[PDB]
């Protein structure tokens, strides 16, 4: 199947939140930039054409790689609405 | 042709958010700035 | 009808995993069309867009680089399949597509139940999720390997299939062989060697009814768990025999294909002892000694996990199923001596009968209700008689391992072909006064024939009629059931339905224990009002009970501690428009409580319109 | 009523020429009722077969009729029925009208018989509707044939009798479905029905009275008759079928030669040599694979590509026309107004393609030009031609080309001009092209085939002969039939002939079963006995014995119970064989498989490809004018519908989104399709 | 050498003609003759190369479903037949080999028909393409070609002459393989594998070239073992 | 090289002690990988040698079956322990070694307790033999030798001491082999073998020295189609 599923529906209040998390963490990972990511040290997303998938195979296979680890927040109100989508342009730059 | 009531159109989940704690240093510092001369 | 979708001839993919499906480049080409199209220019195959278009407009101008974007732009991505009539919402998986040449689709033969799905021609439609969060959902909540449990009963659905049975059974099942002179090896140390040597002559087998140790096991025993493989490997012993061997702990008398079988699981999760805990090979594995593998092993120890020892099993099930070496010819459906005597023993039955006629005794009726009754018996007869015969002279027959393990074969077929089938039905409905003697081995004559056929269309008519109403059924379930969903916290209405474990009336008035299975029916994933102390144990109140525990009150019950359960029921909910968690339960696909969300109206429907079409319809009122 | 003739080949026309349907005028059987009109009713004994109605909706109401069925004057389907007088059976038979027949007592064939007389005090027969044991003093009428019971098409199915009239229904569909196949042959086993299938169809050509050859071209035989008289006989060389299938007469007669009176000159479509032929008999194992036949799939070995074996020619007709517009006169030219020549290559003749030219999908077959947008077109793109290179011909492309799926070399083509001929041509059409082409359908993974008893299924997989289940002797199984499709299902007749026909492969010989007086058990043991001293004698002879492999099986032979355990292996073997199953080994490891396996040669046929069979796939494509959601089109597949059923599916599911996506961005959002594809792109 | 190593397989042969050859080899410990015989048959069969017709040119034919007037067989059927034709060429210089043939009349066409050429032999001669009646047309241009495997004509494509239709590969020398291991005996012990592999072929190659042939692909398989990584 | 021989099995190689070994090897050709692992595990169970116990003498003990008092394990466990006992000789002169060991009293005896022997060395000291509590009386001669796959206590027969009892021969160093065959993909052609063995060793030689051995055993024999007659 697919990496820590199980893990990952567990984090989850609901199943269905983690769908919704990871499909909008996956968006914002391409409209910022796709570097806006938490993990590019040592191990992170891989494919073998050549190993390339560090710039921007699969969305959603890094945010769930990045849910998987403590490093994200989901709340139900976690930050006001409008004005994230504004700091997120100031500090994420290749759009 | 408007999302499902039930699923993940659920208005318990429709509305989630996610921040990564670089993000979440800078919206507030964003409410430091608040703070007027 | 949508914009991203295609479909073409499905075809059995052995190797491909749960988790994938081979879906013909060809194919993913104009699927993927855009997709493949800015990948093109990421890379120096094109200098852009309508270039990227022109340059794959033709079927020789594509360069294999094209191929090689193709398949990185697939790379995480996943299709929805779907099989002709979507009945349930399994009806529609999600899988990894890995880009093969040909036509056909390779399909994975786990799922193939899910999907009605042979391939006599059947052909799939397949789509592609376009957002980034269609995908997610798709990949998360619908891809194949994630819904093994189905939502109509917390049973597997991701169960060995008819040829993964057949293979895994035929390499656990033991056997037995010749009880000429003494068994007894029990006590005689003259015992021990007599038989030893008896059995090197021709009299005793290694196989023997010998009550603590036959032959077979005294002559070879086996110190570490390789050991005994590789005397198999050196045709010292078949997988089937009886031999002693030594594991973790004890001593255990078992044969070589069964402690193979252990390894097979203990490696599929490597959790060794855990494997040990959920498998009984104290048993030839039959389709539900499996089906119940599956099950605790996707409540023990995690849902991929479990899809792991699925292709597991699947794998060496296939495998040991080719060199097994099983296989369908004539004289293999034996026909039972018995059968001779059986046919004259109610042959000359039906003499009498005419012989009471004849003088006035019995009416033009009670004639005929007599020599029905006489058949039907017969019949029934001849098919304990056959299955006997199989059960103690040949175990291992081919025909016969099929039936019983969960493999293909009915009781009511192996009757038409061993013994005979017999009792045919007018057109009408008043069955016919003779019976078809003859068996499909042997020449089912000219007129026999005829007779049967009559049979056959009102079953065939039946089916095309019932095969629209499985969907009338549906439609009008779904109408009423749409809107309800799981929506909510705890609803605080508590009131609460009993579950019955005993039935009143079969016979006048005796209290029984309800089935098995219906009781399951009826408390599987259940959330209990109030709190009972049964057994011993103390069930706490709006615990769910959890299938082991609707096992502890089905034997308290046999005991005689309780006769109802109370339990919280979509019947009395309070949620005007929906239902809450404690009030469904349990069985999300997932054996977990349900999940907040899930379109249970629907769900609910389903599992009441497909098996619909398996129940008989002559007249609706 | 009247509809296409189904030529997928000749045994199919001959039943679409002979059915007899419910449904029709309106006013005798609409589709309203049926199930009493739908079941096999008493009297449809001999009159119309039980077996041929259509699986689905439409089911008992259309049929075709029987064997010797046929209607007297006033169409009351009656049937042939011998005299018996007394206790002695006559030639004299009575077409008897379908009520008469009830005031008899009529007997089956089956009845022991010496040549006039009855052989058995109590023996079968059936009054009216009704199965009776009468005496042989009561048998009044006896049965034709068993075969006036059913149909052609059912007749031709060998062991009829062992297989459930369910299934064999399916047989008798599945030969209506046979395609041509460059190389026909026919069944090792066959009921007896092949040869005058043929000659009462009109597939091959017989020869009128004797006499002698004198030309034999591929394209004519022109016999000499003994009276003084010579004709010409064309052959239908390469015709196109309604359905697409290949109609090629071909001699097989030589120069110069005897001919007896209706005696064949050449060969239809698929006939061999007479004998209606429809597939190839195979040498097959009858075994589990990997997974390669798990449900219905069918294993095979590459060496029946190798031959031309399971190959047949197909054919289609594109056409074109030159339309009249009042913007301009579509003409017809070779003149590509916008990219390359490379592409006109095979536009050889000025206009049209050349004959025996190579079309892949996107090549120009045909090429017309018509005009567009008024006078003036794109007032941007106008600038941008002046700007690179001012190369104005507004006529616009509109050519016939290769639609995506495939075609192959053009064989011929026809080209009307407006009508001079004797041709009408419809008003506004200019001209007509048409151009047929042809292709070689080679056996494939996607194809289908099944035996005439009802074993369905599909290629999963072409195996290399390397590796495939081998024999001791190095012959090879061509194809693996998965058992556990037969028990299900009920028809041993299959692994009947499987039996009969191991024999015939080491006997050489080909037998005829009838459908339900042909071969029995003991005769078929009794020819694989034969069978074995010509796969083991040789054995001993050419210089070896016993493998420790074959020994090996024969140990997990006795231990099952097949072989009667103290004998010797050569007299084990023979037991074995007698069974049907021989001993095999992997190919892949050259170990054994553990028991004794059947294999032998069965009879396959290959169906064929509806235009269903193209697998679809879309992108982007056209659209609906008025509902505008995906519509297939020239260049473009079209898409596949989203119904209720599925939309539930996902609903079920959280699938929220992906629902969404279903009914705006895939198919009706119209803005959301556009952003959509830019966005992707 | 006289104890372990003189006691040797002994090699023998038998060998009458290029079609069979038996090939012996006996004292081997234990299952060795299945572990030897195996590989060299799946060798024997897919690996060994030879020679097929890969393209044809009939004069006044276009397309390959072309019936030829006269000419008892249509265009399918002899291309057909050329597929059972078999060469032999003696060496690598000779790649690409175009057999020339017209035959005009009442004669029946065979493959000795074909106009010689020097380092070109047809093993094939009476095979038969077609039967002439009178008026009888044929000239034709066969291409004859060196390779392994099964190549569909779809794959390769031929390019000799514009009007000119490719036809499927059949390169395997080798018509079947067969090896028996029986058992043999020796002084004191008798468990003994001995392995006698049967092969046929075409004629193209021989059953002792074959097999040598076989066996070094094996060995240079076994080399692949050297570098590891 | 750079084209068809440069596109060469790279044999890669995965060792993480003596006992599990890795060996992957692809690109080859067609069924291949097959034709290769096959015989190879053939071999790598049969061929290479090793030492196992080939008999037992307890001193009071006559029979197998037999229960020693003191001794809280029977005969029959002993004896299945020993069969678990790796030992390694280093030369030829060593065929047939008799190990001896004699322990008396409250001690649990373990491997390391038999008297050493000069070429012969055990890499099992710390498995456990049995558990003398008082009194327990103990003097066993256990027979080593060295041979080549499984040979049942049935098949050989001891004839070291009258009481003594054969127990079945564990030789081959290998556990077990096991090689999987999964497609790979190369450019232009999809159909291709990747082999990957996997081979388990007690210790005694490693998978990587069985695999090379194996190989070996191969060629040696390929080479024996060398004299014809
Ligand atoms: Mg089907
Ligand atoms: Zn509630």
């Amino acid at each position: 199947a697919e990496p820590g599923i199980d893990k990952l529906f567990g984090m989850v209040d609901s199943k269905y939140r983690l769908t919704v998390v990871v499909a909008k963490r996956a968006q914002q990972l391409l409209r910022h930039g796709f570097k806006n990511t938490v993990l590019e040290p040592e191990e992170r997303p891989k494919m073998q054409t050549l190993e390339g998938l560090f710039d921007d195979p699969n969305a959603v296979t890094w945010a769930m790689k990045e849910l998987l680890t403590g490093r994200l927040v989901f709340g139900e109100n976690l930050v006001p609405e409008d004005r994230l989508q504004k700091e997120m342009e100031r500090l994420y730059p290749v759009e | 042709g408007r999302l499902i009531p039930a699923g993940t159109g659920s208005d318990f989940v429709r509305f989630t958010q996610v921040v990564d704690q670089k993000t979440l240093k800078a919206i507030e510092e964003a409410r430091k700035e608040a703070v007027e001369a | 009808r949508v914009d991203y979708s295609g479909r073409s001839v499905i075809v059995v993919g052995p190797q491909l995993k749960l988790h994938q499906c081979g879906l013909p480049k060809r194919m993913a080409l104009e699927l993927f069309k855009p997709f493949l199209l800015k990948k093109m220019e990421e890379k120096g195959i094109a200098p852009n867009v309508k270039a990227a278009r022109r340059m794959l407009e033709r079927q020789r101008d594509i360069k294999d680089e094209v191929w090689d974007a193709l398949e990185e732009v697939i790379h995480g991505k996943v299709v929805l399949l779907n099989r002709a009539p979507t009945l349930h919402r399994l009806g529609i998986q999600a899988f990894q597509p890995v880009l093969v040449e040909g036509q056909s689709i390779q399909l994975h033969p786990l799922v193939c139940e899910a999907f009605n799905a042979d391939f006599d021609g059947d052909q799939m439609a397949v789509h592609v999720p376009l957002s980034s969060f269609a995908q997610a959902e798709a990949r998360i909540q619908m891809l194949s390997a994630h819904n093994l449990l189905s939502p109509a009963s917390g049973e597997p659905l991701a169960k060995p299939s008819r040829d993964i049975i057949l293979g895994l059974y035929y390499i656990t099942q033991v056997r037995k062989e010749k009880k000429g002179a003494g068994l007894e090896f029990a006590t005689p140390e003259e015992a021990l060697a007599a038989h030893e040597r008896g059995e090197v002559a021709l009299n005793a087998p290694i196989k023997v009814a010998g009550r603590e140790t036959s032959v077979g096991r005294l002559k070879y025993v086996f110190a570490n768990p390789d050991e005994a493989l590789l005397a198999v490997a050196h045709g010292i012993v078949d997988l089937q025999d009886v031999v002693t061997v030594r594991y973790m702990g004890k001593r255990l008398e078992t044969s070589p294909g069964r402690i193979l079988f252990a390894r097979i699981v203990a490696e599929a999760v490597e959790d060794e002892k855990v494997a040990w805990e959920l498998i009984q090979l104290d048993v030839p594995q039959e389709k539900n000694s499996l089906k119940d593998l599956v099950y605790q092993a996707f409540l023990r120890l995690g849902m991929e996990k479990t899809a792991r020892l699925l292709d597991a099993l699947k794998y060496y099930g296939f495998t040991f199923s080719t060199t097994s070496g099983i296989t369908i010819g004539i004289d293999d459906a034996v026909i039972p001596e018995e059968k001779k005597q059986y046919l004259e023993e109610a042959d000359r039955k039906l003499l009498q009968i005419e012989q009471a006629y004849e003088m006035g005794f019995l009416t033009d009726r009670e004639r005929y209700d007599q020599i029905l009754q006489l058949w039907t018996e017969t019949t029934e007869k001849v098919t304990q008689a056959v299955f006997k015969n199989f059960e103690e002279n040949y175990p291992f027959n081919p025909l016969y391992v099929m039936a019983q393990s969960g493999a293909r074969g009915n009781p009511q077929q192996i009757r038409q072909l061993c013994g005979l089938r017999g009792l045919m039905q007018k057109p009408s409905g008043e069955t016919f006064e003779v019976p078809v003697r003859s068996s499909f081995r042997e020449g089912l004559t000219v007129l026999e024939y005829f007779i049967s056929s009559h049979g056959a269309r009102k079953g065939g008519a039946d089916t095309a009629l019932r095969t629209a109403d499985s969907g009338y059924l549906t439609r009008k379930l779904v109408d009423v059931t749409h809107e309800i969903v799981v929506r909510e916290a705890d609803c605080g209405t508590t009131n609460y339905i009993s579950v019955p474990l005993f039935q009143p009336d079969e016979v006048t008035r005796s209290l029984r224990l309800r089935k098995r299975a219906d009781i399951e029916a009826g408390l599987y994933g259940r959330v209990l009002a109030r709190e009972v102390e049964v057994l011993g144990v103390r069930l706490e109140e709006g615990r769910y009970l959890s299938m082991d525990d609707v096992h502890l009150l089905i034997k308290a019950a046999e005991a005689g501690e309780i006769q109802e359960v109370p339990v919280r029921s979509p019947l009395t909910c309070q949620t005007r428009y929906g239902v809450c968690q404690k009030c469904y339960g349990y069985d999300l696909s997932m054996a977990r409580p349900v999940s907040i969300g899930e379109a249970v109206g629907i769900v609910a429907a389903q599992s009441i319109g497909e098996p619909g079409t398996q129940l008989t319809m002559r007249t609706f009122h | 009523l009247s509809q296409f003739k189904d030529e997928t080949n000749p045994l199919s026309s001959l039943r679409h020429k002979r059915r007899i349907s419910a449904l029709g005028p309106g006013g005798l059987t609409r589709e309203r009722a049926g199930f009493d009109v739908r079941d096999v009713h008493r009297t449809h004994y001999g009159r119309i077969c039980p077996v041929e109605t259509p699986e689905g909706a439409n089911i008992g109401l259309i049929t075709s009729l029987a064997a010797y069925a046929r209607v007297d004057e006033l169409g009351f389907i009656r049937t042939p029925y011998r005299r018996v007088v007394g206790g002695v059976v006559t030639d004299e038979v009575v077409y008897m009208t379908a009520t008469e027949e009830d005031r008899y007592t009529i007997a089956q064939a089956n009845t022991p018989l010496e040549g006039n007389r009855i052989a058995a005090e109590r023996v079968v027969a059936r009054r009216k509707g009704e199965p009776v044991i009468v005496s042989p003093e009561e048998v009044e009428f006896m049965d034709v044939s068993p075969k006036q019971v059913f149909s052609v098409n059912t007749n031709l199915i060998p062991f009829l009798e062992h297989d459930d009239a369910n299934r064999a229904l399916m047989g008798s569909n599945m030969q209506t479905q046979a395609v041509p196949l460059i190389r026909a042959q026919a069944p090792v086993v066959m009921t007896g029905l092949e040869e005058r299938v043929v000659r009462d169809s009109l597939a091959a050509l017989y020869a009128e009275e004797d006499g002698e050859v004198a030309k034999v071209d591929g394209n004519r035989i022109v016999v000499r008759y003994e009276d003084g008289r010579l004709v010409e006989y064309p052959l239908r060389r390469f015709y196109r079928s309604n359905q697409g299938t290949a109609l090629d007469q071909r001699p097989r007669v030589v120069v110069g030669q005897r001919v007896r009176k209706g005696d064949l000159l050449a060969d239809g479509p698929a006939s061999e040599n007479g004998f209606l032929a429809l597939g190839q008999n195979v040498l097959v194992a009858i075994m589990p694979f990997d997974g390669y036949n798990f449900e219905d799939a069918i294993v095979i070995s590459e060496e029946l590509l190798k031959r031309d074996f399971y190959t047949s020619i197909h054919i289609e007709r594109y056409e074109i026309e030159a339309r009249d517009t009042k913007l301009g006169p579509e003409r017809i030219t070779r003149d590509i107004p916008h990219l390359s020549e490379a592409a006109l290559r095979d536009l050889d003749e000025e206009g049209v393609v050349r004959i025996g030219a190579e079309v892949k999908p996107g090549d120009i077959l045909v090429g017309r030009t018509s005009f567009k947008g008024e006078s003036e077109p794109t007032p941007e793109e106008r600038l941008l031609r002046s700007i690179f290179g001012e190369k104005a011909r507004d006529v616009k492309d509109t050519s016939l080309r290769v639609p995506p799926g495939e075609g192959g070399i053009v064989v011929r083509t026809v080209r009307l001009r407006r009508g001079d001929p004797g041709v009408e041509l419809k008003p506004g059409v200019r001209e007509v092209v048409r151009v047929y082409v042809a292709q070689k359908r080679k056996l494939q993974v996607g194809d289908k085939l099944a035996n005439r008893h009802g074993n369905k299924g599909v290629v999963a997989k072409i195996l290399p002969v390397e590796d495939m289940p081998h024999l001791p002797d190095g012959t090879p199984v061509d194809v693996i039939l998965n058992p556990l499709g037969v028990p299900s299902r009920m028809n041993l007749g299959q692994i009947l002939e499987t039996h009969l026909g191991l024999a015939g492969y080491f006997l050489g010989q080909r037998y005829i079963s009838p459908i339900f007086d042909g071969a029995k058990e003991p005769e078929i043991k009794e020819l694989l006995a034969q069978a074995f001293e010509v796969y083991f004698g040789k054995r001993k002879g050419e210089g070896f014995g016993v493998d420790k492999r074959e020994v090996e099986v024969l140990r997990r032979a006795e231990k099952l119970g097949l072989v009667t355990p103290g004998k010797t292996p050569e007299e084990q073997l023979k037991e074995l064989f007698l069974q049907g199953k021989v001993v095999l080994y992997d190919g892949r490891t050259g170990e054994p498989i553990e028991g004794p396996i059947v294999v032998g040669q069965m009879f396959i046929m290959k169906l064929y490809h509806m235009v269903e069979d193209k697998m679809h796939a879309r992108s982007t494509g056209p659209y609906s004018l008025i509902t505008q959601q995906p519509l297939g089109g020239k260049a473009q597949f079209g898409g596949q519908r989203f119904g209720e059923m599925e939309v539930w599916a996902l609903e079920a599911y959280g699938a929220a989104h992906t629902l969404q996506e279903m009914l705006t961005l895939k198919s009706d959002d119209i803005e959301g399709r556009n952003a959509a594809y830019e966005a992707i792109i | 050498m006289l104890d372990s190593k003189l006691k040797a397989p002994v090699f023998t042969v038998r060998t009458q003609g290029r079609e069979y050859g038996e090939f012996v080899l006996e004292p081997l410990e234990r299952g060795f003759g299945v572990t030897l015989g195996n590989p060299l048959r799946r060798i024997l069969l897919s690996s060994i190369p030879g020679t097929a017709v890969t393209s044809v040119y009939i004069e006044d034919v276009l397309h390959e479903f072309s019936t030829i007037p006269g000419v008892k067989e249509d265009v399918v059927e002899i291309i057909l037949n050329l597929k059972e034709l078999v060469v032999r060429f003696l060496n690598p210089s000779l790649q690409t080999v175009t057999l020339l043939l017209k035959a005009e009349g009442p004669k029946e066409v065979k493959a000795r028909d074909f106009l010689p050429v020097a380092d070109v032999e047809i093993m094939n001669p009476d095979l038969h393409i077609a039967t002439l009646e009178e008026g009888g047309r044929l000239n034709m241009e066969v291409r004859v070609d060196r390779g392994v495997g099964y190549v569909p004509a779809e794959k390769h494509g031929i390019k000799d002459r514009i009007n000119a239709i490719p036809v499927d590969a059949v390169f395997s020398p080798v018509r079947r393989v067969a090896f028996q291991v029986e058992d043999t005996r020796l002084g004191q012990r008798t468990d003994l594998d001995k392995l006698t592999l049967r092969i046929w072929t075409d004629g193209s190659v021989t059953p002792l070239e074959a097999l040598n042939q076989a066996v070094e692909i094996l060995r240079e398989h076994l080399t692949y073992f050297s570098n590891p990584q």
